[PDB]
């Protein structure tokens, strides 16, 4: 099936010990050695195995922090959530070649760039965007992700 | 000179002291070369447990994370003098936990109780009675008087000596206890090779094949006494009353043996050499072993040799004037450090304050 | 008399019917040598002690690592530490009927295995060439080798221990004619040391 | 005092005595210098199975793991209580859960006494009274521990050496502890292993030298230790008195026997090389002589005995140890200074060791 | 083409004068050295040689004893045998930071931890999955071992 927000909320509650073990972390294969993730995401989860890459993805970008990423609801007026290119993009601290870079990285890199991104930044976003977006992690997500930050902070100007 | 540094050379027939989770002796590389080891907490815990620590220091704390038990056990011990429900209030303040004498208690980790602070609290708690002080104003007043939670501390001294960290309850806010002794690990002076003892378990009624590692070694302990923090721990006491622990605790450094396979393995041996001094700073002399003593006629005399050497060399360089004796059954007599011809006489000069 | 350190390529010591095969290519016809294997397998192949009558010549399967030209001067009655691995066994016939060339009933070797017969064995064998003072029997597990072409084993005893002598060239004459069975299979080397 | 300690010299040849997985002789490294070494495991079932254990101490405890042999010898030996059917069922209460005859398997191997199983047997009548549950009589039976331990004048060796239980019901109230503490006996001095043969053959050749160190039988040393009130507390509660013989049979049989049909080189001479017995508040091990030493002066005894004194000696007047001591040496060697009785020869010595020292 | 169930029941009915020799052995290079290996293996067999490793890797394992890997069928219901990490984590007796250490060796290092773990542990498995994961012993068999492992434990 699909996975759950449900994964949010537990990172969220889950304790130091366990959540520094996963911060603790250059790259996501290398999040795939550890325990404490596979007693994580256990629920979600493994071992489907389809979803193993999106979780793996999600739990490495959610590793960057407590509250580093922040979760928002789409406003009803907007009736869109905030997105991760206008979220970089809003935060104002993210220079947009980094995000080029971005677009143009492979395979393990594109995540260690990413996560790099966010504790920076300290976005707010809605995040089943970003579990979406990075559940396919196609080209056209990457391309997305670009002129969302290009559009926005176009607007902001 | 406020530390109190105490080195023991002891040798030990066939044995194996202490083991990891997988039966394989304890080990530690210095120098680069393998040495067996013997973990500072095992010896501690064999002196605290130590037939010699019963008559001459008293009665040994009790580290469990089981409540329940203790709950009934401190029922039973001070029920006479107090009132049951003080006793369960008195636990649940300084554990941080409820009691509904459910069978299951749950506690952070293994924390050191002695039964004499428990009762101490139970004569404060008791003033409830009066008031009550909601539980935070007796936090307070508690806060205020941290040094008569130490007077305490005489019965039970291994946390004076080795110290307990509080996690929950009110533990936390008077229980943090400190020093006053720091011990090394125990390592050998010399390279060993792990000896792998083969036997069976014969069925006197017909091939069961089992291997124990043990090694013989000449092992080097250290340990190092903060007499003011000790002062401190057991409620400000007396220097006088300070050195005499300190000379129990030399004592059974250089008697005590952990008692891992030992009923198999009966490798109950003294200390062939043990020296005292009294420094402002403290001094190790692992480093006489960093390179690892050759045999030449064992390990033991070399091994001694040239702990006074290194001795030697370390008191000439950093100028260290500080009382200092030495017991040996071994002469070269050191160039000077005094000789002490029995234990006695040592634990004795020490007591005396190393003159 | 010749005392070698040998070590033999693997690729042409499998089997331990190749090993002494093997060595024969040192040389140079009857058999004049015996030898003991030390190890048995390590990556440049296997190792053995080889004493023969003659200088051992390298080959691109057997290589000499060092030899020595010995001669032996025993004194009487003075005490000696030896090794010897051997064979010691017993000639029967046969728990099983089966025969074999011209008919009649199969005669086999079978190892002594109780320790009393072996250190009979050894002070049988060594007789009035030395005492035996000290023995262990060690019980090595059995070897098997492939004919050329037929299917045997080899159970063997590693007696380790301390002699005397009595008589000088009888003891010399043991040595170099070997003790036991399977000389051909790495037994029978009697090797001497002193205190 | 509380501890009676044993100290043996006994010479024999290294030998045949225990042996490796290899079928080597089992060594140990003491002083940087290798050993020839017996394991306690070993002296001690040379003990349990001695002759002399059989007449002098009783009958030895079978170790098993086979339960339908043990179903066999019990219903044989027991046939005269009047059920087999609750003889099955105290030995499934000890241990879970077996059935007729079949091979059902123990945990691991433990020593079995008849007598015990024999008592449980006696007590397993209240199973029919009360009736109790199983449970209830555990409770009941875990109240009074020492009551069982007064079985164990039979198969005293559990007392002596103590006995692991894994599993069962035999877990509560099986836990046997103690009492003695024996050291794996080892050579005084350097016997050498891994000579170089090639090296060691060019030292032979004089030629015309024609000429070293003298031949050796081999000494070893060994230790053993009894805590006499754990002893009594492992007999159910027994006089001081009956422990000390226990304590001294120990003593016989550590100073004389040797494993293997072997026995021990001057046996027909002599009852034991050197032994001391000596009373303590601590127990103490005089292996440390011989991390130095021994080099050979004609033989290895006679340094080893006078090594050995000496250390004695020296640790006596160190740690100023006053205790009940008692030594037997034939040979004649600069003898010990510190309050210890001579005996002449090893039955003096037992009796002293009998009436505690006096 | 593939190594069969039958070297397990060959290790099993083999007499004791082999397997001593076999058991007793530090690393697995030193057990190419003995000859009752190639003898145990020419079957199998030594040497494809692609096989090899993964036959080293498997005598070294079944090395630990003659009942240290006991073989237990998959259960019709678990539709997959009883796996070494939920072996080791069923037993009980083993501690998940030396599998950690496990995860973490290389070469014949991860063979040695692996024969400790497994003589304390005397676990029941079923033996083609042990063989299948140490005939490839890639980096995601291993993350597998300690995932079954934590799984196992927390369940």
């Amino acid at each position: 099936e699909i996975d759950a927000m449900a994964l949010y909320r537990a990172w969220q509650q889950l304790d130091n010990g366990s959540c520094a073990q996963i911060r603790r972390v250059s790259e996501p294969d290398e999040l795939r050695d550890i325990p404490a993730f596979y007693r994580l995401v256990q629920p979600f989860g493994w071992e489907n195995p389809r979803h193993q890459q999106a979780l793996l993805r999600m739990v490495f970008c959610l590793s960057a922090g407590k509250n580093v990423i922040r979760h928002q609801d789409k406003k009803s007026e907007q009736t869109t959530g905030i997105s991760l290119g206008r979220a970089l993009a809003n935060s104002g601290r993210i220079n947009e070649r980094r995000i080029f870079q971005l677009i143009r990285a492979d395979r393990t890199a594109d995540m260690v760039q990413l996560r790099r991104l966010l504790t920076h930044a300290e976005p707010v976003l809605d995040w089943p965007l970003m579990a979406r977006m990075l559940t396919w992690w196609g080209k056209r997500e990457r391309q997305q992700l670009l002129e969302d930050f290009v559009l926005t902070t176009n607007k902001n100007a | 000179s406020n530390f109190i540094n105490i080195h023991v050379l002891i040798s030990h027939s066939p044995s194996c002291l202490n083991r990891d989770d997988m039966n394989m002796q304890k080990d530690a590389i210095f120098g680069g070369k393998r040495r067996v080891r013997i973990s500072s907490q095992s010896l501690k815990r064999a002196m605290r447990k130590s037939g010699y620590y019963a008559q001459n220091i008293g009665e040994s704390s009790l580290r469990t994370i089981h409540l329940a038990q203790l709950r009934d056990v401190l029922r039973q011990k001070l029920g006479e003098r107090f009132d049951q429900k003080i006793i369960d209030k008195t636990l649940a303040l300084l554990s941080g936990k409820s009691v509904d004498e459910a069978e299951k208690i749950s506690a952070d980790a293994v924390t050191p109780w002695v039964v004499g602070e428990i009762a101490w609290f139970c004569e404060q708690v008791a003033k409830a009675e009066a008031d009550n002080l909601d539980d935070k104003k007796l936090l307070k007043v508690l806060k205020e008087d941290i040094a008569a939670i130490r007077v305490n501390l005489q019965q039970g001294v291994d946390i004076a000596l080795s110290g307990r960290m509080a996690t929950s309850g009110m533990m936390t806010e008077l229980g943090k206890v400190d020093g006053a002794m720091s011990i090394a690990h125990a390592i050998t002076t010399h390279q060993v090779d792990s000896d792998i003892d083969w036997f069976t378990a014969v069925d006197d009624l017909q091939a069961h094949l089992g291997t124990q590692e043990f090694s013989s070694g000449v092992f080097y302990r250290y340990a190092n006494i903060n007499l003011a923090q000790l002062q401190e721990n057991l409620g400000g006491a007396s220097r006088e009353q300070a050195l005499e622990i300190a000379t129990h605790v030399v004592h059974m450094l250089a008697t005590e043996v952990p008692g891992a396979k030992q009923r198999t393995y009966a490798a109950f041996n003294p200390a062939d050499m043990v020296m005292v001094n009294f420094s402002d700073m403290p001094l190790s002399m692992a480093n006489a072993f960093e390179k690892a003593v050759k045999a030449k006629d064992g390990f033991l005399q070399p091994s001694i040799q040239a702990f006074n050497q290194y001795w030697d060399r370390v008191a000439n360089g950093y100028g260290l004037n500080g009382a200092a004796a030495q017991f040996s059954l071994s002469d070269p007599i050191t160039a000077q450090v005094k000789q002490m011809p029995t234990l006695e006489q040592l634990k004795s000069w020490v007591r005396n304050n190393g003159e | 008399m010749y005392l070698s350190k040998v070590i033999i390529a693997r690729a042409w010591s499998r089997d331990l019917y190749q090993l002494h095969q093997g060595l024969w290519h040192l040389f140079p016809a009857a058999r004049d040598f015996l030898f003991h294997v030390e190890k048995r397998n390590t990556p440049e192949g296997c190792h053995v002690l080889l004493q023969s009558a003659q200088m051992p010549v390298s080959t691109a399967v057997a290589t000499v690592i060092k030899t020595k030209q010995v001669e032996f001067q025993l004194q009487v009655g003075v005490p000696l530490y030896f090794r010897l691995r051997a064979n010691p066994i017993k000639t029967i016939l046969d728990n099983q009927k089966r025969l074999d060339s011209k008919g009649n009933i199969k005669r086999c070797r079978v190892p002594l295995i109780k320790e009393a017969e072996q250190i009979a064995w050894l002070q049988r064998k060594l007789g009035n060439a030395a005492r035996v003072e000290d023995v262990h029997p060690i019980s090595e597990r059995p070897q098997y080798f492939s004919g050329d072409g037929k299917s045997g084993k080899i159970q063997t005893v590693c007696f380790e221990g301390v002699l005397t002598i009595n008589d000088a060239p009888a003891l010399i004459d043991l040595v170099q004619q070997g003790i036991g069975p399977a000389k051909s299979m790495g037994c029978g080397l009697l090797s001497l040391a002193p205190l």
